């Protein structure tokens, strides 16, 4: 939306940016492998420690997209 | 060959020649896809496999 569909979960976005705590609260995880999507809840399987095996295409490798 | 002029006589000579090898190296690089090396081992399933 305009951005307030996400900002209601973090009411401290004004105050985490002042003192500078926002980098201490993110932990980098890695690229996606699979997302099984439902209506209210989305399941997401990501990959740490190396090249994650692709689910839908066999024998394949998921690379990172920026 | 000696001769009868006023030139100095000729002693017998000897020559010694040293030759050596020269090394050479060759290298070619092959790439092989990981799926190609894998499915040479995975089992037969169906006539399309």
């Amino acid at each position: 939306g305009s951005g307030s569909g996400l900002a209601d979960f973090i009411p401290n976005l004004s105050e985490l940016m002042d003192t500078g705590e926002f980098h201490t609260l993110l932990t980098p995880v890695g690229p996606m492998v699979q997302s099984v999507h439902s209506t209210f809840v989305t399941k997401v399987t990501s990959a740490m420690k190396g090249v994650g095996l692709a689910r839908d295409e066999p024998r394949a490798h998921v690379g990172l997209t920026l | 060959i000696a001769h009868g002029d006023g030139r100095r006589p000729n002693k017998q000579r000897q020559y010694i020649v040293m030759k050596a090898c020269n090394k050479h190296h060759i290298g070619a690089e092959i790439e092989l896809a990981a799926a190609d090396i894998e499915l040479l081992f995975a089992e037969k399933e169906t006539p399309l496999d």
